[PDB]
RNA sequence: UUGUUUUCACUUUCUCCCCGCACUAAUGUGGGGAAAACUGGCUUUAUUUCUUCAAUUAUUUUUUUUGCUGAGGA
RNA sequence: UUGGAUAAGGUGCCUAAAUAUUCGCUCAUGAGAUCCCAUAAAAGGUGUUGGUUCAUAUGAACUAGCCCUGAAAAUGGAUGGCGCUAAAGCGGA
């Protein structure tokens, strides 16, 4: 309730929607970039190995991008050490085009902006 | 398949209800279909149409399933009818509907282009409620009875449309209008 | 599979007759109100 | 709206046809017609034999299905104005001076004095194959006739034109040069 | 496009369109030479392209109407400045554009015979309702003062026969070497024969 | 007759620009007989070269040729974006180069 | 009453300025589009410009609607009922051999003629152009020995 | 005060008949009737390569031809 | 800096990219043509299409889209220009 209610707020400018397992697996394997770096000295870096996934969660045993992605879907009990490990996806334009990001995806004329629900997969492994 | 002529309309059907409350211990469940470009859409529409006739929104409706009931047979050929509401820059007017293709995913989407062409309707002005279906004889509209006739011919004399690969600037000479 | 599609039919034409009893419905409500 | 129109035009008996890319062809009794209709969209079929015309037009919508009914019933009429030629009433009408004629050239330029007392020279022509020359049963009368219905109606429409006064009230002074009926020899 | 110069008959051939494809041909290169430019069709009625014309005539520099915007009369020349507001003849490019094109009325004498060729993207059967008001582009010119139209018309049906007789002679030419080839392919090997019969030549 | 080509002909449109802003980096190529994005792209990877005439000899030759290859359609209009060696000198629009076979 | 040998004889001799009737049981092969190159029938009409063309089992072409602007039909004709389905037009289209009594006309033999030799191997395109050689051999021998 | 259940009226045709009797856009039409139903749907049986096995979504695996880039030197 | 892909906006030429596809509307003897933006109103509209209400395929009334009159200013003149009408205009897809 808090959150959407703080993203309702901000919906103009978002578009959003359900990720799907696919979806987030592409985005961890392809797009996902881990903070190695020490507390607020993060250091942006792709994962590229479980080393580091394993040093920042290992002793709590969520250790591997395995265990990465069989968290994020289904949202256990760690989502704190998981969202916020996971840096910011910079994600590419996308490949057809954007329709209005002036309007929303849910008016009858053509849009971007509001809640895709599950018409996200498309437009994110489009930019992706 | 040929993806320039089709529209994007498929079927769903999604089931809910209001919240059931402390004062509401009992809510009755209700269902209502439409379609439109998406099932995102078509689901914001309902919630719209239900705010707009009831007093309910998603802070005090949930669903409770959800389903794709296509139809019988989309290659069957059809005749329904719909009943048309939409507003001009001066009133609101109303009236019915009824037309004819393969399916009623497209039977919804072909009036929009006629209404924007004729009374400069956005799509944002018309409403569509209550889809059914007609019958053949009962039609009042002109052109609509000879769609069903017993036989029927008329001439091709539509100007040529060729591809991009033969639609070759500089002609030998000039091309007639006849074709066949 | 035969089971399985016959309860779906079962289901979809539930929704069929319910369909068609609130077209009976808004029929007689709008008939009724018509004079 | 539809997709045809058509008008089935009776051809009588005493006339024969020959259609080709809207450019009709026709032989009656005082001669042949043709004509340049290549303006409209029009389509024709024709019979011999059992006779009628068939003027069509395709995709008929009313924006343009008033000109096949313009065109159709002027075929059928033309049809009988070659067969039998038309006569409007034409009389010349003076409220003091006696219109003073000159038909000088045998229908063709003909000139026009006393009207009004200008006493000078007033001449208006018709097209040619069409006559309006005087009937002798009453001298303000002229039995106006010709070839073709078009033929006959543009000469009984270029002369009630010719003579036109000024500063007089036509309310008070109904000069003029009529036009009243329609008749067949 | 390619070809060495394209001969472009400008006979019932819409103004807008005929000249921007023709600048952009000149833009990309190809020469092009426009005869017949005083058949070229402007939609829109006579008296309505008259009274452009008198609007476009009515206008000219005050202080000195020599630097004013030179009118032209002739449909070849009224063809040609519809190009060149077409293409940048301000810069070097667009003046070599704009001059390797050439606009002539009628047809003079080294475009009797190469090809005139039609682009199909402006004419008049294709690109205008039939039941809609057009001009002509040389009557509207000999409206507004060229007093040329008569003479192109006799030269032109003077070029209409000449032409008919040397096409008279090509056909006859034509259907002799077809009947010539009728007897030559027999004379051919057999195996030769299939190829060419089952290839259609 | 002699001096095979087999090669196709392509003239050389303005380079890969905008309204107002260029990029010489691309160079816009039309060639023969292509209309279509869908067999613009059959030539594709295919050498381009541009031969022209100097004034004088540089090698005891007059004629001087600058390489480049066709990296991607342009448009859906059979039009080319092709990357040369150096940048196509702007004097040279217009001009014919040979899309050739190889590779 | 009847009439017989005038109807019959005008019926041909009419020469009516448009043909190809647009009823159902034609076939028909697409001009513009991703499907120009099929070979279906006009099942039935839907609207001015919309049409139902459906092809047969042996050409291979699935249910389609295409506007009237991207058409070009055939003159056979078959006399299926209206009702009828995918059973009945694999057999409908072998009781007469549709296809057969097409491609003869000059339109088919051009089409037929391109599509041989566009698909012509570097071998076939120079046996034509030494039979056109040999052809030229016997042209200007002939031609000399005329005079 | 909801359900449930009941009646007729619907479709194919190059079917055929009669009247205007050719008035058809046609190798038919306007009207009134008979036909089976070669339309169609329904249930089965061995098979889906004689023939469709579509589209969308979810979950996977490849593939044709090619542009650009090569930091580093453990 | 090198490639890729896009945003706003465009794809008839100027100007890179659609004389693209698909459905309607409009003929203007001063058509119209991208927010700010570069003016337009009251009053008239049996053209087009679709309605609504009523009186036995028969007549009305309204209604609203485009177009028209209302609509006159001084150097010559500006949908940005050319020009565009089976739009290169307007409303969609």
């Amino acid at each position: 309730k808090a959150t959407k209610e703080m993203l309702k707020i901000v919906e103009p400018y978002v578009t959003y929607g359900y990720p799907t397992l696919s979806t987030v697996r592409k985005l961890l394997y392809k797009r996902g970039y881990v903070r190695v770096g020490k507390v607020r000295r993060y250091a942006r870096k792709k994962i590229q190995d479980n080393a580091d996934i394993s040093k920042h969660l290992g002793k709590y045993n969520v250790h591997g991008i395995e265990d990465m992605v069989y968290q994020l879907y289904t949202c256990g009990p760690v989502f704190k050490k998981v969202n916020n490990f996971l840096w910011a996806f910079k994600l590419k334009p996308p490949r057809k085009g954007f329709k209005a990001k002036r309007h929303a995806f849910n008016e009858p004329r053509p849009g971007d902006w509001g809640n895709r629900e599950a018409h996200i997969n498309e437009l994110i492994n489009r930019m992706i | 398949i040929d993806n320039s002529l089709n529209t994007n309309i498929h079927q769903y059907h999604i089931v809910g209800r209001a919240i059931p409350t402390a004062k509401d211990k009992n809510p009755n469940v209700y269902r209502m279909c439409i379609f439109a470009k998406n099932d995102t859409n078509a689901k914001s529409r309902f919630w719209y149409f239900m705010k707009k006739i009831n007093k309910l929104k998603k802070s005090n409706g949930e669903l409770l399933a959800c389903e794709q009931i296509k139809e019988r047979f989309p290659l069957r050929v059809k005749n329904y009818g719909v009943l048309l509401r939409y507003d001009s820059r001066t009133g609101t007017h109303n009236m019915y509907k009824e037309f004819r293709d393969t399916t009623k995913e497209g039977a919804i989407a072909q009036l929009y282009s006629e209404m924007a062409g004729r009374h400069r309707a956005r799509a944002s002005s018309i409403n569509i409620i209550r889809i059914s279906e007609i019958s053949s004889s009962l039609v009042r509209r002109p052109h609509i009875k000879q769609l069903l006739k017993r036989r029927l011919r008329f001439p091709a004399l539509h100007l040529p449309t060729l591809q991009k690969e033969y639609r070759k600037k500089f002609a030998s000479k000039r091309p007639s209008t006849y074709r066949m | 599979k035969q089971i399985q599609k016959k309860e779906l039919q079962k289901i979809n034409h539930d929704y069929y007759k319910g369909v068609a009893k609130a077209v009976k419905k808004k029929k007689k409500r709008e008939e009724k109100k018509a004079k | 709206k539809t997709i045809v129109s058509t008008q089935k035009v009776l051809i009588p008996e005493g006339v024969k046809v020959a259609i080709n890319a809207r450019k009709v062809t026709v032989s009656g009794k005082y001669g042949t017609l043709r004509r340049s209709f290549r303006h409209l969209p029009i389509d024709i079929r024709l019979n011999k034999l059992k006779k009628y015309i068939k003027v069509v037009m395709w995709f008929g919508v009313p924006d343009s299905l008033a000109c096949i009914r313009t065109v159709c019933t002027h075929l059928k009429n033309m049809f009988t104005g070659v067969t039998k030629k038309f006569l409007y009433k034409m009389r010349l009408v003076h409220a003091h001076f006696p219109i003073n004629s000159n038909i000088v050239d045998n229908n063709t330029r003909i000139e026009i004095r006393n009207y009004l007392g200008e006493k000078s020279v007033r001449f208006v022509k018709a097209l040619p194959g069409v006559v309006i020359e005087k009937s002798p049963n009453v001298k303000d009368e002229i039995y106006v006739s010709g070839a073709d219905i078009e033929n006959v109606s543009l000469t009984a429409a270029l002369i009630h034109q010719s003579v036109l006064c000024r500063n007089k009230d036509i309310r008070k002074f109904l000069d003029g040069i009529y036009v009243s009926e329609v008749t067949t020899v | 496009m390619y070809k060495k110069e394209y001969v472009i008959d400008c006979k019932g051939h819409l103004l807008g369109r005929l000249a921007s494809l023709i600048a952009k041909e000149l833009l990309n290169g190809q020469r092009i030479v426009a005869v017949r430019c005083e058949d070229i069709n402007i939609s829109g009625s006579l008296y309505r392209n008259k009274l452009k014309y008198q609007e476009f005539l009515r206008l000219r520099t005050n202080t000195n109407p020599k630097k004013g915007p030179l009118h032209l009369r002739e449909p070849s020349k009224i063809l040609w400045r519809c190009v060149r507001g077409m293409l940048p003849h301000k810069t070097y490019k667009g003046q070599l554009a704009l001059k390797k094109l050439k606009v002539c009325v009628g047809m003079p004498y080294p475009y009797d015979k190469k090809k005139k060729y039609v682009l199909p993207s402006a004419l008049r059967a294709f690109r205008l309702k039939k039941h809609r008001r057009y001009c002509r582009l040389g009557t509207l010119s000999s409206r507004v003062g060229w007093n040329y139209d008569t003479l192109v018309k006799k030269n032109e049906v003077l070029r209409k026969q000449v032409s008919k007789a040397y096409y008279k002679k090509k056909v006859n030419n034509l259907n002799e070497k077809k009947e010539i080839k009728t007897e030559a392919l027999n004379l051919i090997n057999p195996e030769q024969r299939q190829v060419l019969e089952n290839f259609g030549y | 007759l002699q001096a095979v080509r087999l090669y196709e002909k392509g003239v050389i449109l303005g380079y890969k620009r905008s309204q107002r802003n260029q990029d010489p980096n691309f160079t816009l190529i039309s060639i023969k007989n292509v209309n279509t994005k869908k067999h613009a792209q059959f030539y594709v990877g295919k050498r381009v070269a541009y031969v022209y005439r100097t004034t004088k000899h540089h090698d005891g030759v007059k004629i001087k040729c600058i390489w480049g290859k066709v990296c991607r359609t342009h448009g859906n209009s059979g039009v080319i974006r092709a990357k040369f060696k150096t940048h196509i000198p702007p004097k040279a629009f217009g001009d014919r180069v040979r899309i050739l076979m190889y590779p | 009453v009847e009439l017989t040998e005038e109807e019959k004889l005008y019926i041909s001799k009419k020469n009516l300025l448009f043909k190809r009737f647009v009823e159902p049981g034609r076939l028909c092969l697409i001009e513009y589009g991703p499907y120009a190159g099929k070979l279906c029938f006009i099942v039935d009409i839907v609207t001015i410009t919309r049409v139902i063309v459906d092809g047969a089992f042996i050409t291979g072409v699935p249910r389609m609607v295409i506007p009237l602007k991207r058409l070009k039909l055939l003159k056979e004709r078959i006399k299926i009922n209206k009702n009828c389905k995918s059973g009945f037009l694999r057999k409908t289209v072998n009781s007469t051999k549709v296809l057969e009594e097409f491609n003869n006309s000059k339109l088919g033999k051009k089409m037929i003629i391109k599509k041989k030799r566009d698909e012509a191997t570097d071998f076939e395109r120079f046996q034509v152009y030494f039979a056109k050689r040999e052809l030229k051999k016997k042209m200007t021998t002939i031609k000399n020995k005329k005079n």
